[PDB]
């Protein structure tokens, strides 16, 4: 104990943060996690499976909190604030077994955790935006898994990366802006898949009512509907009675009648257009369509909630005063610029095009096979999480990696100025630093020194400028140990995510730095 | 919990132990696994379906071995040996030398393009077969039969299994994808002779409805699937209290009876003489069927009535209001209530949603209808595959050496990292003919420098080592067919699982 279990707080961090370093976000490795003790799991993401992890000791116990603090905050800085306290715990870990009290280092580990940031506040970027995040087109050519769209990881990227930055978009209920909303974007296996492209609308995903329910419809009140139109069993209709047979026709005829008149009261109470994420039976469908109002079915839950919201109003999706044997209390009205059922890339859907409320717009992406929705799926999804936060945090600094070689030059600079063991704090702090590249070499294969040394290699001041990859630092790379020029595949970084981890990594170990025991009294 | 090579070395120990007697219980000179049960027993096994089941787990990437071969026992049930042999076989020989170069990487987009050069030769050596022709098929299809080898039966459940997967080919997904199958189902008949064993349309229902009184055929009539509360509801479509006074009683039936009513007045307008209800059956509910002049249907559920939605093509009720003839018992249907042997069997012929055609498999016993039931397997399922891929390849070490050579020249073509698992990849493809000489007894060293020098000379283009005859020769020739189909299946899964334990180069809890 002692030392000893204050190694066992360093030990079990670098244990685990192995697992973390050695599965180092989508690049790091799969890593089977048995769940409990004989059932196995295989994944990575170090941000993850912490949580699937099950924490043995006291130490791993903050990691597992902290990179899901880090991660409750922001998806990255998380996977590595697990190494980053052990790192700075193995910087401290013959410090305060050295000569030192750590309570002077980590104090001006602070200072150093602070004065590192004062660099990433200087370092930013306003327009990234031809420039994306970790490049451009390499926001999605990292979420493509390139085999068809690989050169389209350039063309498609020009097209989804581009789409996030900038389409006409509706944000929640009808709302033009930046989206931290993502964007509706669907994928259709068919045709040429070069001619993926925007829809002006929301693309649907849903199963078309027109039996002769009209298709174009100009002005279209929409009917978004997440509660069905169902059909309800009924008994007997007008009185009971029968004297001659024709009533018990009759009687059992308002069945659809009833409905029928409360249909053709949906045209009056209103919609023009009838979405459901639910059913709708054909009984209640043909009431539209000889009502001369659309009804449409199963439109995808995201996708008619993407209308339910652009569409304006009240909308069913969220509400229920309908039974569908039952007119409309238009709490069902959405509405649309005009609902125009279109013919789209290998698909006969309606597509609402644009909105009363708002213009919306859908790109669809056309696979040559699945397998290009397969991997645009990614694609779409994850270049929309990049640009997302993108468009969330427009204050983000240039770089990755080569910012920690530099953050080292450039606290280890602030080291050696400011004097007695502050100076050697702030030193130490320009170490861990270091790992977050190194940790690349871990998945890339590249040369850690090689890779980090050479990092703080590239300089004139200490400095991280898509200016300079060479004459001073940017970028650096999940393909090479090599900083970059960030918008041809540099690594950026978003400001807010950076200092967090900055912040929290130094919050890990300091307690755990103070605690000098884990055992009974 | 496991890391580095002891993961990959551990890899190693996973499915190459796996894969050890299956190559002898591999090819169609296999050699059976023996077993030794936990009660003392054996099971001889040229499977790799049976082995990794009873055998206990020797290292985490086994149980992910194991599923890879599930994976291809739920995407053929043949091949199962191979992806853990071809995968365990890729394990081996890169990772340990590839990490001692420092990389998992790239051997992955090694072994992706170690796929696709195997890929790339498939289309050549991968030819389309006809499957029009039945015998175009039939050779694929005995060559499916011939290694399992129930021999009587692996000559008419051919054909049978032929006749079946094509009878269940309409498949309508847009694009004409075969893989479908279920509509073809196997049946289970008493008695009768052996031969009759045959494809029929829809599903003659074979597993819960059997009855005396069905009458003993309803042809015109319907048969009726009720999803749907064949026994009353006290209120309109609801249900209300019970009896505590005279006032309640009386006011409660009505409504039960007229929902069974109102049911059986929509429910008997379709016509039928037997309603199959899987739910809402029940006493007093099928007691009215005995009362309606329609059969009432007991031990009897959703599989039933969902194959007698893929029987006569009904769609199994979900509306308790309205029901029509399309709803259940969809054509003017047939209803046949044979007994060959004791158990009435319930025929439902005329399907609607057509191709939907189950397999009447008619032995003079189980087991002679068992041996048409398992040669109908590999047929079906190859002329699934064959359906789904209406090519062929020539097997044994014809696609092994032909893309050996070709990822050996795609490594010499790269002449960089890569292709040292392009060089592992490519031996990988040769302990097939190892394995097909490893079980005939020569000595495969001399052949396969020889079948080296049979794509010396021809590329291995169609000349493999074949099994049985161990010796390198055209499965052209031979008739010896290895569909795209099921290979590149097979082929494709193994690349996948290699790369999978070594994206594994650590195992945790």
């Amino acid at each position: 104990t002692g030392e000893t279990i204050r190694s066992q707080n360093v030990m079990a961090a670098a244990s685990i943060a192995n697992i973390v370093k050695s599965s180092l976000g989508p690049v790091g490795l799969d890593k089977m996690l048995v769940d409990d003790i004989g059932d196995v799991t295989i994944t990575n993401d170090g941000a993850t499976i912490l949580k699937l992890l099950e924490v043995e000791h006291p130490a791993a116990k903050v990691l597992c909190e902290l990179a899901d603090l880090q991660d409750k905050e922001v998806g990255d800085g998380t996977t590595s604030v697990v190494i980053i306290a052990a790192e700075l715990l193995k910087n401290a870990d013959e410090l305060v077994k050295q000569k030192i009290h750590p309570t002077s280092v980590i104090s001006g580990y602070r200072l150093a955790c602070k004065e590192a940031v004062r660099y990433i506040n200087e370092n930013l970027i306003v327009n990234t935006d031809e420039l994306g995040r970790d490049c451009l087109i390499n926001a999605a050519k990292t979420s493509m898994s390139s085999k068809i769209i690989g050169i389209n990881g350039d063309f498609f990227a020009n097209m989804v990366v581009d789409a996030v930055l900038a389409i006409k978009y509706t944000d929640i209920r009808g709302q033009p802006r930046y989206p931290v909303n993502s964007v509706n974007i669907l994928k259709a296996h068919g045709r040429s898949q070069m001619e993926s492209m925007l829809i002006s609308g929301y693309a649907l995903n849903c199963v078309v009512g027109s039996q002769g329910m009209p298709k174009r419809i100009v002005n279209a009140k929409i009917a978004c509907l997440d509660f069905s139109l169902q059909k309800t069993k009924m008994k007997l209709g007008v009185q009971v009675v029968i004297t001659d047979p024709e009533k018990l026709d009759q009687i059992r005829q308002r069945e659809s009648d009833i409905t029928k008149e409360r249909i053709q009261k949906i045209l009056a109470t209103g919609a023009n257009v009838i979405l459901t994420t639910g059913g709708i039976d054909d009984m209640c469908l043909k009431y539209f369509v000889e009502a001369g109002a659309m009804a449409v079915r199963r439109v995808l839950k995201r996708d008619l909630k993407r209308i339910a919201k652009a569409s304006g109003a009240t909308i069913l999706s969220t509400l229920a005063n309908l039974e569908g044997e039952e007119t409309f209390e238009a709490a069902m009205l959405g509405q649309a610029e005009e609902v125009v059922q279109e013919r789209i890339c290998d698909d006969e859907l309606i597509l609402i095009k644009n909105t009363k409320a708002r213009t919306s717009a859908s790109i669809i992406l056309r696979g040559a096979n699945d397998f290009m929705c397969d991997e645009m799926e990614r694609s779409l999804h994850d270049a929309l999480c990049v640009v997302k936060r993108v468009l969330e945090s427009k204050s983000v600094v240039p770089g990755g990696g080569a910012v920690e070689a530099a953050l080292s030059i450039y606290l280890e600079n602030y080291a050696t100025s400011m004097g007695s063991r502050e100076q050697l704090a702030i030193a130490e702090f320009a170490r861990s630093l270091l790992v977050i590249p190194n940790t690349l070499a871990v998945n890339a294969a590249q040369d850690s020194t090689d890779l980090v040394a050479k990092l703080r290699a590239f300089h004139n001041e200490a400095q991280v400028n898509p200016e300079r990859k060479n004459l001073k630092w940017i970028g650096l790379d999940l393909s090479n140990g090599k900083p970059r020029d960030n918008k041809q595949a540099g690594v950026f970084e978003p400001t807010i995510v950076k200092v967090k981890s900055l912040k929290f990594a130094t919050e890990a170990a300091i307690t755990i730095l103070r605690i000098d025991d884990l055992i009974k009294l | 919990r496991e890391s580095g090579r002891k993961v990959q070395s551990g890899n190693i120990n996973a499915a190459k132990t796996i894969a050890d007697i299956i190559r002898t219980c591999l090819g169609p000179k296999s050699m059976m696994k023996m077993l030794l049960d936990p009660m003392g027993g054996i099971v001889m096994t040229n499977d790799g379906n049976a082995i990794l089941r009873e055998i206990q787990v020797q290292h985490p990437a086994a149980k992910s071995m194991i599923e890879i071969s599930r994976t291809q026992d739920e995407e053929v049930g043949d091949g199962t040996t191979s992806v853990i042999i071809l995968a365990g076989e890729m394990l081996s020989v890169a990772e340990h030398f590839l990490e001692q170069q420092m990389h998992p990487t790239v051997v992955i987009s090694a072994y992706r393009k170690a796929l696709d050069d195997m890929i790339s030769t498939l289309k050549k050596i991968s030819i389309p077969v006809d499957i029009s022709d039945s015998d175009m098929m039939l050779n694929i299809i005995n060559s499916s039969i011939t290694t399992k080898a129930i021999s009587r039966w692996s000559s008419l459940a051919c054909n049978i299994a032929l006749d079946a997967v094509k009878m269940v080919q309409f498949e309508e997904n847009g694009r004409k994808e075969i893989d479908i199958k279920k509509y073809a189902r196997v049946e289970k008949i008493p008695g009768g002779i052996i031969e009759d064993s045959c494809v029929l349309r829809g599903v003659m229902i074979n597993k819960d409805v059997t009855h005396p009184r069905m009458r003993r055929y309803i042809k015109n009539p319907r048969i009726v699937l009720l999803d749907s509360s064949l026994e009353y509801k006290k209120g309109e479509s609801q249900t209300d209290i019970e009896i505590t006074r005279e006032e309640d009683f009386t006011r409660i039936l009505q409504m039960e009876e007229e929902y069974i009513q109102q049911l059986c007045e929509d429910i008997i307008q379709l016509k039928p003489d037997v309603v199959i209800t899987e739910k809402g059956i029940s006493d007093l509910a099928q007691h009215y069927l005995m009362r309606a002049n329609i059969t009432a249907i007991r031990r009897v559920r959703k599989t039933d009535n969902n194959r007698i939605a893929r029987a006569c093509g009904a769609r199994i009720v979900s509306r308790p209001e309205e029901l029509r003839e399309d709803d259940v018992g969809t054509g003017a249907g047939l209803l046949e209530i044979k007994k060959i042997g004791d158990e009435y069997f319930t025929f439902i012929t005329d399907c609607k949603d057509p191709k939907a055609c189950t397999i009447l498999l008619r032995g003079a016993s189980k087991e002679i209808l068992s041996e048409v039931e398992r040669n109908l397997q590999d047929a079906m399922q190859v002329c699934r595959n064959v359906l789904l891929d209406p090519q062929l390849v020539p097997g044994g070490g014809a696609s092994e050496m032909a893309v050996a050579h070709a990822l050996t020249e795609k490594s010499k073509a790269m002449t960089g990292v890569e292709q040292w698992p392009y060089r592992a990849v490519a031996q990988a493809l040769e302990v097939i003919p190892r394995t097909l000489i490893q079980n005939c007894g020569a000595s495969t060293i001399r052949l396969l420098t020889s079948l080296r020098a049979k794509h010396t000379q021809e590329n291995c283009e169609t000349w493999g080592v074949n099994g049985e005859t161990g010796t390198l020769v055209d499965m052209k020739e031979l008739g010896i067919w290895e569909p795209l189909a099921v290979k590149l299946q097979t082929y494709k899964t193994a690349v996948e699982t290699a790369v999978l334990l070594l994206r594994i180069d650590d195992i945790v809890s």
